């Protein structure tokens, strides 16, 4: 059952990645030639950022393995005009759905590859985690920020936004799966820790991506000093605390970037196992910051045009939050536990997380 | 008979540095041939005279009226305003209350927002530097 | 309670244009004058008012291009450099809560090129509802009225929006449809009639043998 | 700062009998001083609504503004064919500082049954070939929809480049379209060819119909 629920699993992953794309790329060309350009613009320019970033990851990544992935037909030079031509975590990708393929279909094969594949998916996992909270979660921000300051809600909107929630649905999944997969899972139902994972996270991610979008529709100028005033800040605490993720410490930056932008949205521990402090902490900047948000909204009531109904959307915002909060609890106190190529990156951040 | 004038908005809230547009109309006929606009103070109503401190006017047709204040104070500007029309059988009046908010109100999520950035780095600061 | 423009012709850049609002059934003193302008085919765009007192206001892209002034009875709009990007159609309108009653509007026109007389042309009736018209064809500058025997046909006119060709002078046509036993026992003759160049022309539209 | 209004959506659509609805957006706090205005084409402008939500005197029900601060809406119900207008929102709140400028604008479309094209094609007449000038009027009556292709052939031969089109508004009797297309020829391209015909394409017409004459015949 493990290489059926690998395979399956993957394609799952690989299908909803592509959707997402698909649908952010028909988005801004139907603003392109539907009208207003600086909402293709921006699309383009975050969607570009994200995909270079990523794609700097995964290069990173490959530069350090050491003597492994000889199943490479690309020698040195392919790899690198692919992940220069800013089309990339592809490869990654097919490489896991070739080799899961190959080990299903073969009768058995050696522990070695076995292991080679379950690195590989922890690989994407990793990849998709970051992909989501750097691509889709802004993306959905901004989505959402131009429906509720337009004011005309159209269906590409609609489904960018199922889709949005999609993936980060996966995504979260995915990753808490990869999480409790990595070091002995002492309770029986990692499934269940892996769902009341996605509901606790995504149940409070979204209040937060309407309180970023609301400020966003009600002043789209003052976004840009808001998000790199506390992207600075975030940065700051991260160079403050300790990381060591991958072996390069040069290239640290862009871990502390993604560390940085990932807290933004929630909560990710970065390389202690100290909790019930730094926890608290978190979610008193993430909640005052909502707070404040949705105050200046409160504040600037008559400013938007009468679209998607804000008298309904934002009674379930503080439901899904107190609900997401409850679950957390319940995350914490219930589930939580207590303590041949193999990801050193995911070693590190799985014992950093379970201490 | 006599007039029944009325206020299109009967209190407004606009900002300092642009220019309120209170209204008065009426429907009654004959229509109000003159338009009289007066500010309220501690037992006294001071006429509005146009061209006064270059910041007011008085635009008055038949059966409305509008007062404009440019450059709105905070410290004479707010309060309540009387629009008094007289037609030949008579004289009615209209009461408007004009509020001012400042710039301390306007740049509330700047202060707010710098305020917290500023709370956080001292709380961070402490909770690693010296305590962690 | 209504108002008249007067004064849209023709003019070269630069040229100064003086165009005049009579107002009718009410007095300037008692109420303030707005001048609108309209590019054709566009949008209406806001040049400036006069209040009862006397006072003017322009808008900000207008600041200078323009000058409002008013006598007892009708108020003045001055143009004192207009260019190309000026030609259009100007009303008047009284101000009272917004604007309520407006002017026909008359039409201003600034180019380089000269006046043109039209030419009108029949369309015969081809060979149970025949159909019938006048070609306007090569006049400058607009507007030209085309009404038929005389305004007593009116049902089924259909009177295409002119378009500029590649000489630089505006064509239309007029087309109307009629019952065709009414061909052979009535007469239709379209009036056509270009103001800027003082041309009246009443053509008969007869059917081919 | 004069304020500017940001006039949405561009077109709206709606059947006989339904409701459109469409928003201003103010650059600034103009709460309750905006004009509603209907211009039919060629005609002046009318007032419909004042102070965003008063109507005017002689005005139908149908018409109603909404909306404070700096977001307006007008909606329209039982949309009849005499409503097919464009139609332009106004600030007039304190002219003297931030002037009276008018909306975008947005031309409202009623949306009938669709009607195929009675199609009428017209020679030049002999007076006309005296100027040593041919035009061809081929003609598109009482059609819906809008759009629709005129294709001109002379001696099988497809012409572009030596035409023109126009379209005129809705009728307000039957929301009906009408197209006049106008070939412009010389005396010597005219006489050169025989058969001239007009190849049109529309919705309402379940096949491309063809009307042709015949020069001098
Ligand atoms: C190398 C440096 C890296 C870090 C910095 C760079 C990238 C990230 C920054 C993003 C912020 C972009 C903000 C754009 C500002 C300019 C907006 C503008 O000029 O106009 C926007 C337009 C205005 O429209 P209007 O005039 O009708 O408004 C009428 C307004 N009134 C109603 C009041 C009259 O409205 C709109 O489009 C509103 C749409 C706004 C969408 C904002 C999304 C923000 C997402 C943040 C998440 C970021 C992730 C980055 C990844 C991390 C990598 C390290």
């Amino acid at each position: 059952g493990a290489l059926l629920r690998d395979l399956v699993l993957g394609v799952l992953g690989t299908a909803a990645f592509l959707l997402d794309l698909g649908t952010d790329l028909w988005a801004a060309v139907q603003y392109a030639l539907g009208g207003r350009y600086l909402w293709a613009a921006l699309v383009l320019a975050l969607l570009g950022l994200a995909s270079v970033a990523l794609q700097l990851f995964s290069w990173l990544w490959l530069r350090a393995d050491p003597a492994g992935l000889h199943g490479s037909q690309p020698p040195r030079r392919c790899l690198a005009l692919l992940h220069l031509l800013q089309l990339g975590y592809l490869y990654r990708c097919v490489q896991e759905l070739r080799q899961g393929l190959l080990v299903w279909q073969q009768e058995e094969p050696s522990e070695f590859d076995l292991a080679y594949a379950d690195f590989l998916a922890l690989d994407i996992s990793m990849l998709r985690l970051f992909e989501t909270f750097l691509e889709t979660a802004p993306q959905l921000t901004l989505v959402l920020a131009i429906m509720l300051q337009s004011g005309r809600a159209e269906y590409y909107q609609w489904v960018g936004i199922c889709t949005s929630f999609l993936g980060i649905s996966w995504a979260l999944l995915d990753y808490h799966r990869a999480l409790r997969t990595c070091l002995p899972s002492k309770p029986l139902l990692g499934l269940g820790s892996s769902v009341i994972y996605f509901l606790w996270n995504l149940l409070l991610l979204w209040p937060r991506v309407l309180a970023v979008a609301l400020f966003s529709a009600l002043f789209p100028s003052y976004v840009a000093l808001h998000f790199l005033g506390l992207w600075l800040v975030l940065l700051l605490w991260v160079w403050l605390q300790g990381t060591d993720f991958m072996p390069d410490p040069s290239s640290e930056w862009l871990y502390r970037v993604t560390v940085a932008t990932i807290l933004y949205f929630s909560w990710f521990n970065v390389a202690e196992g100290r909790t019930r402090g730094r926890a608290i902490i978190h979610f008193a900047f993430l909640l005052s910051d909502s707070i404040l948000l949705v105050a200046t909204w409160v504040t600037h009531s008559s400013w938007l045009p009468s679209g998607i109904p804000l008298q309904l959307w934002l009674p379930v915002g503080c439901g899904c939050f107190f609900l997401g909060l409850a679950l957390r609890l319940v995350y914490y106190h219930w589930l939580h536990p207590s303590c041949l190529p193999q990801n050193r990156r995911m070693t590190h951040l799985a014992q950093k997380f379970f201490p | 008979g006599p007039p029944r004038v009325k206020a299109v908005k009967s209190s407004e809230h606009i900002n300092e540095g642009e220019t309120a547009m209170l209204v008065c109309k009426s429907e009654s006929v004959p229509p109000v041939t003159d338009w009289a606009w007066y500010k309220i103070t501690d037992s006294e109503d001071k006429a509005l005279m146009q061209g006064s401190e270059s910041r007011f006017f008085v635009s008055s047709s038949q059966g409305r009226s509008e007062l404009h204040i440019e450059n709105l104070n905070m410290e004479a500007d707010p309060g309540q305003y009387r629009c008094q029309g007289t037609s030949s059988k008579g004289s009615d009046q209209a009461i408007i209350t004009l509020r001012v908010r400042s710039h301390l109100a306007a740049l509330w999520p700047f202060l707010g927002i710098v305020a917290e950035v500023l709370v956080l780095v001292t709380i961070i600061f402490i909770y690693e530097k010296r305590r962690k | 309670q209504s108002v008249e423009e007067s004064g849209g012709r023709l003019v070269t850049p630069g040229t100064p244009l003086t165009l005049t609002c009579t107002v009718s059934g009410f007095s300037l003193s008692d109420y303030a004058m707005n001048w609108v302008r309209q590019a054709p085919g566009k949008g209406l765009e806001w040049i400036g008012i006069i209040y009862a007192s006397g006072s003017r206001y322009y808008a900000s892209w207008a600041k200078g291009r323009f000058t409002i002034s008013k006598t007892s009875t009708t108020v003045d709009l001055k143009i004192t450099s207009p260019t190309t990007e000026d030609t259009a159609t100007y009303f008047c309108a009284r101000y009272y809560a917004g604007s309520d009653i407006w002017g026909p509007g008359t039409l201003v026109t600034v180019s380089s090129a000269s006046t043109k007389g039209p030419s009108v042309f029949p369309l015969a009736p081809s060979s149970g509802t025949a159909a019938l018209g006048c070609l306007v064809k090569d006049y400058f500058p607009e507007p030209v009225t085309v009404s038929w025997n005389s305004g007593a046909l009116t049902s089924g006119v259909h009177t295409f929006p002119a378009v500029l060709q590649s000489s630089g002078l505006y064509s239309l046509s007029s087309v109307v449809t009629v019952p065709s036993s009414s061909l052979g026992t009535q007469t239709y003759i379209c009036n056509v009639n270009h103001k800027p160049s003082n041309t009246k022309v009443d053509k008969k539209v007869e059917p081919k043998s | 700062a004069d304020v500017v209004m940001t006039q949405t959506p561009s077109s709206v659509s709606a059947a006989v009998g339904g409701t459109v609805t469409i928003n201003c957006q103010a650059s600034q706090s103009i709460s309750a001083y905006l004009a509603w205005y209907q211009q039919k084409p060629g005609q002046p402008p009318k007032l419909l609504i004042y102070d965003a939500s008063d109507l005017a005197s002689g005005v139908s029900s149908r018409f109603k503004g909404s909306g404070s601060g700096t977001q307006f809406t007008l909606t329209i119900s039982a949309l009849e064919c005499a409503d097919a207008a464009t139609y332009y929102c106004q600030s007039y709140y304190a002219i003297i500082t931030y002037g009276a400028a008018f909306g975008g604008g947005t031309e409202v479309v009623v949306k009938r049954t669709v009607a195929a094209p009675s199609v009428f094609i017209f020679p030049p007449s002999d007076e006309q070939l005296k100027s040593g000038t041919a035009s061809v009027v081929c003609l598109l009556n009482n059609f819906y929809p809008r759009e629709a292709k005129v294709q001109w052939k002379v001696d099988n031969a497809l012409q572009s480049g030596n035409s023109q089109e126009s379209v005129t508004e809705q009728d307000s009797k039957d929301c009906t379209y009408s197209l006049s297309s106008t070939l412009t020829l010389s005396k010597a391209d005219y006489e050169k060819h025989k058969v001239y015909a007009c190849e049109v394409t529309h919705q309402g017409l379940s096949s491309p119909v063809t009307k042709s004459f015949n020069r001098g015949e």
